[PDB]
């Protein structure tokens, strides 16, 4: 039942602290950017 | 013994051991039992019952997928990606929040030992007295605060046990006090080589390396065994040879120790004593531990009272060098479950007639050191862990899988100190690079006009013949159009000759087959010598001198009991060296030298033209040897740009090659991180065939060639 | 431009802040900044003095609050080395807390208030979960005149109504305001706002977010 | 630690966790504060149920019933009062 | 108000009755209730400072033979095999103490024991039935190597879930023909511990 089953754990008040820079070349001066990040447990 | 019924394991194999008193379970890499490896024949005609974590009923014995420990935390920062179990060569990217700096490996990935590569990935702020100790993979940390006097509690979640420390303080010179502590496992076991590194890290000082002491004093050592109702078998074999190395390594480092030995069953036995006139003299106390008997129970608090006695004096004020001397307990326990109650506080005893556990300003910490080695699967960590030391940076608690490793370690040590024309020499380098770990591997690139470059690789046996496939090469081809790579170098060597078999042939095409490979085999002389490196290192070669002195035998040894032990009419195991992504990892890989070898050369017929072949028996010559496939475990197959590399037989930590890659059954490789037919064997070029021809062309090596 | 990633903070976390430094251009530039971290008493417990040189503008700094503190209004103030008297504010609370389950906003129909109103005043309760959802419970509510640094409550005007769907519809009559206070005008009452205090618990009885549209 | 007039007014803390008698040497020019407070717990544990007086009691009657009796402790009566209230299995 | 049931619950648990003021919750008053507890209080044994509730059973199982005895006394977890005399017991009612004397220890524990020292043992007052414990008897017992419980040397035993007490009748009562056979099989095993012991 509860064995083979995980739990929710992390749940932070703030995360995704973090810095990302545009670097691909301007279209019309608006640079798209598609990054992966994973949502918390927190619901 | 007990009944056999209803105690074998599901996608395993079962057996037998200790004339039915026990039974394991051994299942290949990527696998293991769950959730126990052994059971024991108790006395009520029924095996011991399977017991869990929790304790609870298992319906059935399987061995499960190696699966890796998630991160049970990782503060201040990410970890890419996140999954609720992580596979096998699974790779996680450990990133800092901003203003956090990183200490440790970044890229992770962890393989079939369990543990992730590298140092543990940390994120630091750098505004307290000491640091922080880091959150390892399994386990989580409780205390944010890193003052001075502020300590921090560790522990694992289920399934995990926790080997370190359970609570780290900060010290006042600016460290913790203890070791780092990690999330261990019953199938996960330390590999003989960074035992022998961490021994030697707490051991010596490296420059090379030495064990210091204070200026006129000495030190001594305690080794202490186990009597347990385990192994025991003809007067410690093994056991014995590992002291006798031990003993004989470390006064080889200018220094004369003192020693004492302490062995015990039912009650402890003084074989030796620091206060004998002879007891730093090498030779009579090997003597002496060449005499020790049996004669049961595990009564460690005695043995270590007796050991308490030993350090003791009877005088009234101390005796001269009380605080100038350096003592040193070594324990081989195999059980460890208490009978007469915990060794802790002996161990306080000890401490405390030297002064150690008393005062912070001369703590003296590093004048006692307890390490103790697990023997077996029935280990107890945790119990292990808080009767042994611990001291930051060192790892002062091992354990192995067999009793094998138990010498792997000590004779690796011995050969150290080797200087390095010997073959077989592989050191586990910390900070070591991906040929670190293979160095014997070669490349060799062929051009040809308008044709594809064809790679293969080799192994190098010697400073100037470069051992490889002969069908990865032509006569057309000239001397120019060979290039030849080592340890990632892009400088290249230019080759003198290729040498081929005088009954080699790559062109049977009258008898309907297209393809023969009739001792395919090549012999590259260099055209100068090679410098041994870092990751340039020759291997040695079946029934040689050289050979001979690695599998730990008399000198009188002959050519056919090497071939023998290293391929008995059973099972073999081996591995192969293969290349993908610009980087070498290794794929264990079996022998079938029994019953499977004739079916197994069948499936030789599923080869691309040797399915109109009429005598299946034709094409497959005695030479070869047929490995891959399911039956009797799952093995990966080579591929394409794999073919015609060295197969070698790993034996007491040295390398030895028993052939060379020949061809394969089909070209599924690649389904490998992608469905690999059953029938998929891989064909190898045996070199016990060739012995003439090897002693003929390399007289001039040196190799001591029998 | 001082941001941290939260604004309420318990003792044994980290407060995470960026400095944006910034030129008269909203244009990032390379200086140097000393960062104070005040206690609510007045006095600070760090300081430090960073570089923003080749970091485009964005200076990330943290702090770890101990175990044992003093709660209330801390502060983080950071200034340009060159200029001690351009101090820059950052206010965060440090408190002992739970995170609520859902936010209630309480709002009028009319968005004033009328003296000669002959109905009263319209206020309706919108208790909805942080994600968007609707709640079943009961809640109470209470006013108030926001006076010069002072407030006076009113126990007459204490109701307590069922949250129908993440709904509320709770009026206050013009004979208990009048009842309020001891003025026998009612004119005297402008130049100074009311406020309402509502507090919503759950069926379960669960959660206690106490809610307040002050002014 | 080092006292300077410009980065004065800050606050050195050192944390210790053990009872024993301190030595501090102040030397130079000027001024300085010092205070030692030790943080911990008494036993001065009283009663806390300060503002409530509530009993409780289970009755087989002839299912069994409960019976919960209430008081506030202070000089005037309480407000709306919330009593939550949980069953067994 | 009247509570109702609907089905049968084995071990059910107690609940509780939280009053507060509608805009303070921290100045609240919670009380447990239960039918069979005090003040709906879960069995806790303290000594001022340190507790671990007893809210298991006093014992397992009492069928037990020779083959029993050595399945279950040759566990890891068992650290003393101890017979003692009661002499004294204070009853009380947060728990009650027993105090034994010892006359000899099959297996020796952690902490330092010999012939004539005072023990200590602690139950909860759910074995006050179960075990139907007699003065001037004697009994023989091991348990869990978590007993240890005070301060040296006045330490205590807690006859807790995994700890196994027994009878161990007298030479009056192990002439019984009823008795004879467990008298036997205790000494039998006795003499086995002593020499031999648990395998190891
Ligand atoms: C990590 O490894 C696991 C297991 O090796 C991967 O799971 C893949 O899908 C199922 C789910 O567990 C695995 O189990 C087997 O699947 C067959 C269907 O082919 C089904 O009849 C059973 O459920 C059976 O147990 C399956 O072995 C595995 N796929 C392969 C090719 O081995 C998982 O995808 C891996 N990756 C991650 C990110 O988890
Ligand atoms: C980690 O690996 C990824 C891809 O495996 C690579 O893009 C990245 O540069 C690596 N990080 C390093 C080497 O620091
Ligand atoms: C082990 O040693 C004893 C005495 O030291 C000897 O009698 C016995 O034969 C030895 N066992 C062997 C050689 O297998
Ligand atoms: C060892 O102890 C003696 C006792 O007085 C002391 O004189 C000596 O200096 C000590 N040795 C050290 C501190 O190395």
């Amino acid at each position: 039942a509860e064995e083979n089953i995980v739990s929710r754990s992390e749940f932070p008040e703030s995360w995704l602290w973090n810095v990302e820079d545009l670097k691909e070349p301007p279209k019309n001066g608006i640079s798209t950017k598609l990054m992966n990040i994973f949502l918390k447990d927190s619901i | 013994s007990c009944s056999l019924e209803g105690v074998e394991i599901k996608g395993g194999s079962f057996r037998l051991l200790q004339e039915g008193q026990a039974l394991e379970y051994v299942c290949p890499s990527g696998f293991y039992p769950y959730p126990v490896q052994t059971r024991t024949c108790r006395s009520t005609g029924s095996w011991s019952t399977l017991k869990t974590q929790d304790q609870k009923t298992v319906r059935k014995a399987e061995c499960r997928a190696i699966h890796c420990p998630r991160p049970h935390d990782f503060e201040n920062g990410e970890y890419w990606p996140r999954s609720p179990y992580y596979n096998v060569s699974d790779e996680i990217s450990f990133h800092c929040y901003d203003g956090y700096t990183l200490r440790g490996s970044a890229n992770r990935t962890c393989q079939v030992n369990g543990r992730w590569s590298g140092q543990t990935a940390i994120c630091d702020n750098g505004a307290g007295y000491c640091s922080n100790p880091g959150i390892p993979i399994g386990t989580r940390k409780v205390g944010s605060q890193y003052r001075l006097e502020d300590s921090v509690t560790y522990h694992c979640s289920r399934g995990l046990t926790l080997r370190g420390s359970q609570r780290r303080t900060c010290q006042e010179g600016g460290s913790w006090s203890g070791t780092e502590p990690s999330c261990q496992d019953s199938f996960m076991y330390d590999t003989p080589q960074e035992v022998a590194e961490a021994f030697l890290s707490s051991l010596t000082e490296t420059i090379k390396r030495k064990i210091v002491l204070d200026p006129s004093g000495s030190m001594n050592i305690y080794l202490v065994l186990d009597g347990s109702d385990s192994i025991g078998a003809s007067n410690f074999t093994g056991a014995k040879k590992c002291l006798v190395n031990l003993i004989e390594k470390v006064a080889s480092y200018g220094v004369k120790p003192r020693y004492g030995l302490v062995t015990y069953a039912t009650y402890p036995k003084i074989w030796v004593k620091v206060s004998e006139a002879d007891s730093s003299n090498a030779d009579w106390v090997t003597k002496q531990l060449n005499e020790i008997n049996y004669e049961s129970g595990t009564n460690t608090k005695k043995a270590l009272q007796a050991v308490y006695s030993m350090m003791s004096w009877p005088d009234d004020v101390p005796p001269e060098g009380w605080n100038r001397t350096r003592h040193v307990i070594i324990l081989m326990t195999d059980g460890l479950h208490n009978m007469g109650g915990d060794p802790i506080t002996v161990i306080d005893e000890i401490r405390d007639l030297l002064y150690i556990g008393k005062d912070r300003k001369n703590p003296r910490e590093d004048y006692l050191d307890v390490y103790v080695f697990g023997v077996g699967p029935l280990v107890n960590q945790v119990n292990i862990n808080a009767l042994a030391s611990k001291k930051d940076n060192e790892q002062h608690v091992f354990k192995v899988k067999d009793m094998e490793n138990l010498e792997d370690v000590f004779y690796q040590m011995i050969d150290e100190s080797q200087s390095l024309s010997l073959c077989g020499m592989v050191w586990e380098h910390r900070k070591g690079t991906d040929y670190h770990k293979q160095p014997w591997q070669a490349k060799i690139s062929v051009i040809r006009p308008s044709k594809g470059h064809e790679s293969c690789m080799g192994a190098v046996v010697s400073e100037y013949f470069v051992l490889t496939a002969a069908h990865c090469f032509t006569v057309d081809d000239k001397e120019h159009s060979i290039k030849v790579s080592v340890g990632g170098e892009k400088r290249d060597l230019e080759i003198e000759v290729v040498l081929f078999h005088p009954n080699y042939n790559i062109n049977k095409k009258e008898a309907g087959i297209p393809e023969f490979y009739d001792y395919d085999v090549a012999l590259i002389k260099l055209k100068n010598k090679l410098k041994y490196g870092q990751t340039i290192r020759p291997i040695c070669l079946p029934c040689t001198e050289g050979t001979t002195r690695a599998l730990r035998l008399p000198p009188t040894t002959t050519c056919q009991q090497q071939k023998e032990e290293l391929l008995p009419a059973q099972d073999i195991k081996a591995l192969f060296v293969s290349e993908e992504e610009k980087k070498l990892t290794r794929k264990e890989v079996y022998i079938k030298n029994g019953d499977k070898k004739g079916s197994c050369e069948r499936d030789a017929q599923y080869a691309p033209g040797y399915d109109k072949v009429k005598d299946i028996s034709e094409v497959v010559t005695p030479r070869f040897l047929c490995t891959g496939g399911v039956s009797p475990y799952a093995d990966p197959n080579t591929c394409r740009g794999d073919s015609g590399g060295p197969l070698i037989v790993h034996k007491r930590s040295r390398f030895i090659q028993v052939g060379v890659i020949s061809w394969g059954v089909v070209d599924v490789c690649k389904n490998q991180k992608r469905q690999v037919p059953a029938h998929a064997r891989d064909f190898h070029i045996n070199l016990f065939q060739v012995l003439p021809w090897l002693k003929e062309k390399l007289q001039d090596e040196d190799l001591g060639f029998l | 431009f001082i941001q941290t990633d939260k604004t309420i903070y318990t003792p044994g976390s980290t407060v995470l802040y960026r400095i944006f430094t910034v030129n008269h251009k909203l244009l990032p530039v390379g200086r140097t900044v000393m960062v104070n971290i005040e206690n609510p008493e007045g006095i600070p417990v760090k300081q430090d003095s960073l570089s923003s040189q080749n970091q485009l503008g964005v200076l990330p700094l943290s702090w770890d609050i101990p175990e044992l503190v003093n709660m209330g209004q801390w502060k983080i103030r950071a200034y340009y080395e060159n200029s001690p008297q351009q101090v820059f504010s950052t206010e965060f609370e440090v408190k002992e807390y739970v995170l609520p389950s859902f936010e209630v906003i309480v709002e009028p129909t009319e968005k004033f208030y009328y003296i000669y109103n002959e109905k009263g005043l319209e206020v309706t309760i919108t208790a909805r979960f942080l994600y968007g959802k609707k709640v079943e419970g009961t809640a109470f509510v209470i006013f108030g005149i926001q006076d010069g640094e002072q407030r006076i409550s009113l126990p007459e005007s204490l109701k307590r109504i069922p949250i129908e769907d993440g709904s509320g519809e709770v009026v206050l009559s013009r004979k208990v305001l009048l009842d309020g206070v001891q003025n026998p005008r009612a004119e005297d009452l402008v130049g100074k706002s009311l406020y309402v205090s509502a507090t919503v618990i759950l069926h379960s009885g669960s959660d206690m977010v106490q809610a307040e549209r002050s002014g | 630690h080092r006292i300077h007039w410009e980065s004065a007014s800050l606050l050195r803390s050192e944390e210790t966790k053990e009872n024993e008698g301190f030595t501090v040497t102040a030397e130079g020019k000027g001024q300085g504060t010092l205070s030692v407070v030790t943080m911990y717990h008494a036993k001065a544990k009283d009663q806390t149920c300060n503002k409530f007086d509530l009993k409780v009691t289970i009755k087989p009657a002839p299912t069994m019933i409960l019976e919960i009796c209430t008081r506030y402790r202070g000089d005037q009566d309480a407000t709306m009062s919330i009593l939550d209230i949980s069953m067994m299995t | 108000f009247k509570v109702h049931q609907y089905f049968n619950v084995e071990l059910i648990q107690p609940g509780a009755v939280k009053v507060y003021a509608y805009y303070n919750l921290e100045e609240s008053c919670t009380r447990f209730y239960h039918p069979e507890k005090e003040d709906g209080k879960l069995n806790k044994l303290c000594r001022d400072e340190l507790c671990r509730c007893a809210e298991e059973n006093c014992f397992i199982q009492k069928k037990v033979t020779l083959e029993e005895r050595l399945d279950k006394a040759c566990e890891p977890g068992v650290d003393y095999v101890y017979k003692t005399r009661l002499v004294k017991v204070q009853l009380s009612n947060d728990f009650d103490e027993y105090i034994m004397a010892i006359e000899q220890t099959i297996k020796s524990g952690s902490d330092e024991v010999q012939v004539g020292q005072q023990r200590t043992f602690i139950s909860p007052i759910k074995c006050r039935e179960a075990l139907k414990l007699e003065e001037k008897k004697h009994y023989l017992m091991w348990g869990l190597s978590s007993d240890f419980w005070g301060e040296k040397p006045n330490l205590s035993y807690i006859i807790g879930k995994d700890t196994w007490v027994e009878h161990w009748p007298e030479e009056d009562e192990c002439q019984d023909e009823e008795n004879q056979k467990q008298c036997q099989d205790l000494g039998a095993f006795t003499e086995s511990m002593v020499v031999f012991g648990c395998p190891n």
